[PDB]
């Protein structure tokens, strides 16, 4: 089982699942403002 | 404050070193005497001499005293041998280079002739000087880097007298041997071809000038700050690596993120001051052959600056209220 | 004078090719300088995950004089401290350390030395590099003031000894090394200090680094006539601790 | 003017009628024996200083 | 895919996180900068336009 | 991570001011309170200057330019487009350049090093004060400074020097061309003689001090040694900035007229017929 | 005795501060008589501290040492 | 988005204060100053204007 | 557990909570200037 | 809010003060002369042209 | 077997397969991205 | 090919992943931007005369 | 031909993979860019004349 930082593959799931979870919140926050800007400005 | 190292407390002086040597008998050629300097004891080394004296160096010399000769013979003979006048002007005469409508063939004595024969003797000169800088590491068992980097200069110095007169076609592309005279050369090329501020390699060799000035000023300081730690004994520290070098290293990977080892910083010191000559015949080889105006040149290639104020001084003040009337 | 296509020009063709070589270049230099101290380790002792984006250099072998052997470049470390007696601040990485005992004592810090070879310097014939002055035939002082006879103050104002003797580098001509006999009161034997230390003045010769009471634990040579490098790294970093060491004040924010 | 430029000018320039221009109006040209040269920008140089 | 949480077992997350947030904080910057350098989509000219 | 060696230097004191509020590394950078001032100001300075390249138009690195301002401004403030951020940036350079040297000496403190290198980098940050600060209010108005831009801060050295004529005739500019160039030429000869030294032919041993002051004395008669090297070095690249401060702020405060009349006394000293 | 070479180098510097205010009076320029100054201090000042300077302290052991200077030379 | 906390046992809180503190006066500084540099926004101006 | 700082699971709850504290006293706070701003001056 | 005592348990005041007092007069003086490079807000000026 | 890393045959092909998936899911957002594209402003 | 995935077996994945990362994120902004630099393919442009 | 495999017994790997991917990416895109300098082979602006 190849790990170069020291983490095992449980440390590596539990990771993983709350860097997704932070990741998703951030591009629903960006999608809303972008619909937003679209609303005021189109550019399509 | 703590001693600083730059002057030295008390000086000792013992017998002379007259050399090391090895089979190829080095001391057969050297001069017998010498002599010791208090005054540059203070800063380095006290003893003068011995030199070695080989026919390289003998013709080199012979030679280049010869073209030293020819000019100042022809500057005091321009003068009418007034020895006042020549000391009254010494920084304004100059042996000039041929008209440009001899071509490359050979000019009257009067018009380049005696700048022609000059030459040849100072070519020969610089090119025996540098085969006594080879002969002698060949001679020492050691590496050629010595000569290498003399023979970057000798490049630009050759490129500026021989190859683009020829490539011109004319030998009046050459400098004048003289001080205002060439220094009066440099602004006219610089004008005749547009901006050399334009030419890029004239650019990159002002980077690397820079950078080289730079970097004795680093090491120069950085090995005065650890030679209580004896970090001046270079050599050893490369075999064995002691604590100067490690000081040395961390102060800078501290401060910028990245450093250097004992040995490797001199290779650094010895690219960066090579490759200034080399960009800057690039540079010279270019003008005039490929490129005849750089300015137009930088608004072919879209990085020459453009300005929207006007010009003019009365569009921003007026003669009158310059002089307080 | 004609284009290769576009605005292409042998000026053109020129500069792309020194941006090619000049980029080759800065790669050999920086590959040329990791023969010491790689590869990269955290602060517990292990390897490190990330080692950089450039890999390192292939071997390179050195033959030394006088019999010395042969250096193979880059190596192991042989230079390595075994038991330092320091202490973690923190628990992860980027924290200073701590000293267990007596900073000046255990060679930490400041005052850290670095395991050279046990042997003398030697000169192109063979011979210990650095000699003390009473054994140099021909040698004398040419200018300056001669330090030999004067006393030395420490860096609080006690008198600690008298010069003795200078320890002369005969190959460069310079001198290295200042020899201090020490009264009975402040310790026994005879001390060294490297020159860069010391101020001599008309009456006095000034170590302003230490103290009095730091004087009788200066390390020692083994022979009273030739020093190792060893020996010689671990004097110079005594010295140098005390700057930062001799005073609690020293060490805390000047402001 | 206290230089060592060619004390020539003022009588090619402003007594005869010599060319003062000597800069090229193209990137690149090819270059004819019988164009201007150094020589001449200095002659240039040494009537601007005049001025 | 299933498998991408392997990636923590190469990269270290101290480093990642750090990287990241410098990308994105400049990334941000220089497209907001990009829109006021237009006419169309500066909202500080087109508030004093519609005084 | 570390190199083989660094640990046991890592450790906590020598600080200026802060303590160990400020006493850490980032990766291999040191932090300390002047570590914190040097990144506040220079990031400031780079996202004002970018800014002020949105606002001119063009974000090509080789045409961005942010001008002082006019001189009827004199030594007051000037609008912020109209050459007011120029000096804001100014301000925030300075700032920035003396936050890196006050870094610089907490470092050698830590160390236990001399303080040589932010000696050597106060004789930089001289000629530059010079430029921007000390010939700008001598002669009355901000607007003397240069501008920052790649290819403009060029046109305004070539127009400074053809305001007095024939700069090559300035005697304080003879000076410090010559210091730069002796500088490089010592830079040459020093990393040469150390690298073949240290690596010589295949086959053979290495070198030490020794070899090295014989090759120079029989090359040409003189070896100035191992420790005056690296005097002479730091000497010449600070005189050679010192004299270029010198240069510029003669050539307006002290001088009018172009540079070749200056030499007139030479030319009619008495003593000549 | 490097005290007293740094006396003779001062004494040749107020030698040219003198030497610029006096021909300055007869009639020159600051500059004229500034590179005139600086020509009294080097020479003067220079040739001061090999002579003087030179004149080193000893005076029985001046005697001796010449006599046996004296004496390496006869078999020279 | 429960298990934010965790953030804590990856980065020490006395290098990540310093940086926020560091990053939010850095901000605030320049959209004061990208708002002076405006005409519709600078509030010195108007007070002179409005007088 | 993994844990590159040290803490314990609990610990940095408990530091998570203050630091979320002042995250709200700081928006809120920007919140109200921006409103007052915006009735000064409006940019949408 | 009512746990902000804890800040003295990560920062050391001692070092903390001496930067506040550094930061809050450095600020200070920059607003003064910022109102003093205006010409509304330039209380010499206003005492002149008033008399 | 030749190795110059340390990895092992069944580790490379561990490490392969999840490379391979993320280059194909690269690919496939691309390609959508680039047809929307080429709807709204045809070249060729 | 099948036997692809000794590619491994010779290069460093950490390495390469930096470089890759680095590579394509360059590689996409030089596209974007010469986009950017035509008439018929600049949105910005194209969002104004379409206003 | 058949014995062209022992090239690998002359020239390292690690090295010519890594100079041979640099050299192939240059390559092409310095193609690409020649094909843009001309106008009947560029592909941005016969878009436009085709419109
Ligand atoms: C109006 C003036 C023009 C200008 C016109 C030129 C011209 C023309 C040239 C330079 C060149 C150079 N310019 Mg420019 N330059 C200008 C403005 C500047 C500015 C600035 C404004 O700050 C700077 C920093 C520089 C700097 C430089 C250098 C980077 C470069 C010289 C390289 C070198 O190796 O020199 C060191 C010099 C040498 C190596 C000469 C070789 C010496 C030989 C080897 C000596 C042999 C031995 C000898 C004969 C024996 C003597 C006797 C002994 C005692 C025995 N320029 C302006 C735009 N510049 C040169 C270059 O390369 O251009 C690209 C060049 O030709
Ligand atoms: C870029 C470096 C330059 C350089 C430097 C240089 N050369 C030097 C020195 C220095 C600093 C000396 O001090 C030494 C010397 O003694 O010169 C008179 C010397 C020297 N360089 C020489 C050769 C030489 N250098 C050359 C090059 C150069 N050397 C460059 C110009 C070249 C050429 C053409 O490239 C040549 C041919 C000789 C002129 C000389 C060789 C030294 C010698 O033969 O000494 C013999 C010993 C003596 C007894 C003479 C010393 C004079 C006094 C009677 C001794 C007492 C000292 C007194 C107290 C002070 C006077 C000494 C002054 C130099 C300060
Ligand atoms: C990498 C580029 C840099 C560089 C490097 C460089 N220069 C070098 C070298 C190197 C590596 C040498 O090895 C070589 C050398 O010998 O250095 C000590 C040299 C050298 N570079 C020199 C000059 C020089 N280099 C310059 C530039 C540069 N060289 C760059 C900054 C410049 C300028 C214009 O900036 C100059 C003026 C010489 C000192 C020397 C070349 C020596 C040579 O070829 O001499 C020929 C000799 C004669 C003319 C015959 C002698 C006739 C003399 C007129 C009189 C008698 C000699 C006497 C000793 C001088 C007078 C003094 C009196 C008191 C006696
Ligand atoms: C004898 C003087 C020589 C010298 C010395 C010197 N400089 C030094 C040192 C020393 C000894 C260092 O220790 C130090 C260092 O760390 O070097 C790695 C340094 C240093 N000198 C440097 C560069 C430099 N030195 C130069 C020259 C010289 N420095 C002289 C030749 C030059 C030039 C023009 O020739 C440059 C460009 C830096 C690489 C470095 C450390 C400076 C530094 O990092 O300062 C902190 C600031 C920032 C990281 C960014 C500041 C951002 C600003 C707020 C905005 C930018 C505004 C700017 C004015 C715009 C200019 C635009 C231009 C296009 C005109
Ligand atoms: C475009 C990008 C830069 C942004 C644009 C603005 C700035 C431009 C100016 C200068 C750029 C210098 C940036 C250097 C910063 C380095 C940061 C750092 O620290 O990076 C290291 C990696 O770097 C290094 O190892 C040193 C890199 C070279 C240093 C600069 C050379 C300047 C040479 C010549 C002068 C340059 C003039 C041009 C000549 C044009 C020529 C045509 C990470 O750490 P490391 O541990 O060392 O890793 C390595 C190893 O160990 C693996 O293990
Ligand atoms: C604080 C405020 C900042 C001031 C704001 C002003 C903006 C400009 C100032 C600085 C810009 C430099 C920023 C970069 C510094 C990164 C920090 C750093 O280096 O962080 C390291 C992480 O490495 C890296 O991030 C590697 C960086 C690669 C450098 C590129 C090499 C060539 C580059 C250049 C060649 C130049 C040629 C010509 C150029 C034209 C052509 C380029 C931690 O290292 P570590 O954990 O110890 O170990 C790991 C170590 O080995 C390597 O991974
Ligand atoms: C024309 C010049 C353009 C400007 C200059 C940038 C290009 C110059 C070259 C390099 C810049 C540094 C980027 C590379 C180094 C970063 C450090 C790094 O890779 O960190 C990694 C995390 O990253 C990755 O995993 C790779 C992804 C990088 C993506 C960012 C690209 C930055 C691209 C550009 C800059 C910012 C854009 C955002 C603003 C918009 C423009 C204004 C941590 O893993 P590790 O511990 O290091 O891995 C161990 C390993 O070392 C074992 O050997
Ligand atoms: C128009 O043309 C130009 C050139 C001008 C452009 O504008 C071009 C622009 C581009 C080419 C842009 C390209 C942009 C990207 C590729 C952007 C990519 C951005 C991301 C992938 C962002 C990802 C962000 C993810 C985040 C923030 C996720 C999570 C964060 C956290 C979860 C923090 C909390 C972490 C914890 C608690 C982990 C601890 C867990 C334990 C178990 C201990
Ligand atoms: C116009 O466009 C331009 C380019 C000009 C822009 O302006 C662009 C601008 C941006 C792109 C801006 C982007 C801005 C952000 C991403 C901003 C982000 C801001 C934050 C995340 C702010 C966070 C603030 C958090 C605060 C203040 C938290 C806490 C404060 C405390 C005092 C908490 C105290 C904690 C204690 C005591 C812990 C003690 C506990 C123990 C257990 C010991
Ligand atoms: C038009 O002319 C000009 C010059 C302007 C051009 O534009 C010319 C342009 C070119 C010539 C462009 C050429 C471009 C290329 C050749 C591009 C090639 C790009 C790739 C091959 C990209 C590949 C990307 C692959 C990726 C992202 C794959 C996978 C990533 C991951 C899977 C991440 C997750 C990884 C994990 C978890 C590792 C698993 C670990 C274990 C331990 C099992
Ligand atoms: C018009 O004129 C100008 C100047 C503009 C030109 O354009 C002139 C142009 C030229 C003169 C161009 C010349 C071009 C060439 C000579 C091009 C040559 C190209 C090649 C030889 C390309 C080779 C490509 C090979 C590839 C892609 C191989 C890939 C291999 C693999 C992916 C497999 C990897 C190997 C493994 C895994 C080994 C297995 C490992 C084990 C451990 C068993
Ligand atoms: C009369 O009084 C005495 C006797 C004391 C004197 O002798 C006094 C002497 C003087 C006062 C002399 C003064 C000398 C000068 C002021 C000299 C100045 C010299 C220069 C500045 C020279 C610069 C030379 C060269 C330059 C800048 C570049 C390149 C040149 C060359 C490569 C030259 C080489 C020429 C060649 C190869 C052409 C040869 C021709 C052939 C056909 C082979
Ligand atoms: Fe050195």
């Amino acid at each position: 089982d190849l790990s170069f930082t020291g983490l095992t593959d449980e440390q590596a799931q539990e990771l993983h699942s709350v860097y997704m979870s932070g990741l998703w919140l951030f591009s629903a926050v960006a999608v809303v403002a972008h619909l937003a800007t679209f609303i005021w400005r189109p550019w399509f | 404050p703590e001693y600083q190292n730059i002057f030295t407390q008390v000086q000792v002086q013992g017998p002379a070193e007259l050399g090391v040597d090895n089979e190829n008998n080095l001391t057969e050629e050297r001069t017998t005497g010498t002599g010791f300097s208090q005054l540059i004891g203070w800063i380095g080394n006290a003893q003068l001499g011995p030199i070695y004296l080989g026919w390289f160096g003998i013709i080199s010399l012979v030679t280049g005293t010869l073209w030293f000769n020819i000019v100042g013979f022809n500057m005091l003979s321009q003068v009418g041998y007034s020895i006042p006048e020549f000391i009254r002007q010494l920084f304004w005469l100059a042996l000039e280079p041929p008209s440009p409508e001899y071509g490359l063939r050979m000019p009257p004595l009067d018009d380049g002739g005696w700048f022609i024969i000059a030459s040849f003797f100072l070519l020969v000169s610089v090119i025996s000087w540098w085969l006594r800088t080879y002969q002698l590491a060949e001679m020492h068992k050691m590496g050629k880097h010595v000569a290498w980097a003399f023979a970057a200069a000798i490049w630009l110095f050759l490129v500026l007298g021989l190859f683009r007169p020829i490539l011109m076609g004319s030998w009046s592309e050459a400098v004048p041997y003289g001080i205002f005279p060439h220094l009066d050369w440099t602004t006219a090329f610089s004008i005749r071809y547009g901006n050399l501020y334009y030419n890029p390699f004239h650019a990159l060799s002002i980077v690397f000038l820079y950078g080289s000035v730079l970097l004795f000023a680093m090491h120069g300081a950085t090995i005065l700050a650890v030679t209580r730690f004896g970090g001046d004994r270079e050599l050893e520290q490369i075999y064995d690596r002691g604590t100067a070098s490690e000081r040395a290293g961390l102060f800078w990977r501290w401060t910028m993120g990245f450093n250097a080892t004992m040995e490797g910083i001199h290779r650094w010191a010895w690219w960066f001051a090579v490759l200034t000559p080399i960009t800057g015949g690039i540079g010279i080889l270019l003008t005039g052959t490929v490129v005849d105006n750089w300015f137009l040149w930088a608004v072919e290639h879209n990085f020459a600056p453009d300005y929207t104020q006007d010009y003019g001084y009365e569009a921003y003040t007026t003669y009158d209220g310059f002089l307080g009337r | 004078e004609e284009t290769f296509f576009g605005n292409f020009d042998l000026a053109s063709l020129s500069l792309w090719l020194f941006y090619g070589f000049f980029a080759l270049l800065i790669y050999y230099l920086q590959t040329e300088n990791m023969r010491e101290g790689y590869p990269l380790e955290d602060e517990d002792g292990n390897t490190a995950a990330n080692q950089g984006p450039f890999p390192l250099p292939k071997e390179k072998t050195f033959k030394l004089q006088h019999g010395r052997g042969e250096l193979t470049l880059p190596g192991e470390d042989v230079q390595r401290r075994d038991n330092l007696a320091l202490r973690k601040t923190a628990h992860g990485n980027g924290f200073p350390m701590e000293p267990t005992g007596d900073p000046m004592l255990d060679g930490v810090g400041p005052a850290s030395w670095s395991k050279r070879r046990d042997v003398p310097e030697l000169d192109a014939h063979g011979h210990p590099k650095i000699v003390p002055m009473s054994a140099a035939e021909g040698f004398g002082v040419s200018a300056g003031t001669d330090p030999r006879g004067l006393p030395v103050m420490a860096g609080d104002g006690e008198i600690v000894g008298l010069v003795s003797d200078m320890w002369i580098d005969e190959a460069e001509q310079l001198v290295r090394y200042l020899e201090l006999e020490l009264d009975p009161e402040w310790g026994d034997g005879k001390r060294l200090v490297q020159r860069q230390m010391v101020r001599i003045k008309s009456d006095r010769v000034k170590v302003r680094s230490i103290y009095g009471k730091h004087f009788k634990n200066v390390p020692k040579t083994k022979s009273p006539n030739q020093v190792t490098l060893l020996e010689e790294d671990k004097i110079m970093a005594y010295y140098a601790g005390g700057t930062l060491y001799a005073d609690e004040s020293r060490l805390e924010p000047q402001l | 003017q206290f230089t060592s430029l060619p004390s020539d000018a003022l009588y090619q320039y402003l007594l005869n009628y010599e060319q003062i221009a000597v800069h090229d109006l193209e990137s690149r040209v090819e270059t004819l024996p019988g164009d201007p040269t150094w020589q001449n920008t200095e002659r240039t140089y040494s009537l601007m200083n005049y001025f | 895919m299933s498998k991408f949480y392997k990636i923590w077992l190469i990269f270290d997350p101290r480093r990642v996180f750090v990287a990241q947030g410098v990308f994105l904080f400049l990334l941000a910057a220089m497209i907001h900068l990009v829109l006021l350098s237009t006419e169309h989509f500066n909202w500080f000219e087109l508030a004093a336009a519609n005084a | 991570a570390l190199l083989s060696f660094e640990r046991k230097y890592r450790v906590r004191g020598g600080t200026l001011i802060g303590g160990d509020l400020f006493d850490f590394w980032v990766g291999p950078f040191y932090v300390g309170f002047f570590g914190v001032t040097t990144a506040f100001f220079a990031l400031l300075g780079t996202i004002l200057i970018f800014w002020g390249a949105s606002q001119q138009g063009t974000f090509n690195p080789w045409l961005i330019n942010i001008a002082p301002p006019d001189l009827s401004y004199g030594l007051g403030m000037a609008p912020l487009m109209e050459g007011g951020l120029w000096q804001i940036i100014t301000i925030c350079a300075i700032g920035a350049f003396v936050s890196w040297a006050l870094r610089e000496v907490e470092i050698c403190r830590k160390l236990g090093m001399g303080y040589h290198v932010p000696f050597a980098f106060s004789v930089a940050i001289f000629a530059y004060v010079t430029l921007v600060v000390f010939r700008p209010l001598l002669m009355g108005a901000w607007g003397h400074g240069f501008p920052y831009g790649i290819w403009s801060h060029l046109d305004w050295v070539s127009n400074t020097g053809y305001a007095y004529l024939h700069f090559h005739y300035n005697p304080a500019h003879m000076l410090a061309v010559t210091f730069f160039f002796t500088t490089t030429l010592a830079l040459a000869l020093h990393g040469a003689l150390v690298l073949s030294a240290a690596n010589p032919p295949k086959g053979e041993e290495v070198k030490g001090p020794d070899n090295e002051d014989t090759f120079f004395r029989d090359f040409i008669g003189y070896s100035i040694g191992t420790l005056g090297i690296h005097r002479v070095g730091l000497l010449l690249a600070l005189n050679a900035g010192f004299w270029s401060a010198v240069c510029i702020i003669i050539s307006g405060p002290v001088w009018t007229k172009g540079w070749p009349e200056w030499w007139n006394w030479w030319l009619e000293m008495p003593i000549w017929p | 005795d490097m005290t007293c070479t740094i006396t003779c180098w001062g004494i040749g510097v107020l030698l040219g501060i003198m030497t610029t205010v006096g021909l300055m009076v007869v009639g020159w320029s600051f500059l004229q008589g500034a590179f005139m100054g600086v020509l009294a201090w080097l020479i003067v000042g220079g040739v001061l501290a090999v002579a003087v300077c030179g004149k080193d302290n000893a005076e029985q052991i001046r005697a001796e040492m010449a006599a046996a200077r004296e004496r390496v030379r006869g078999a020279t």
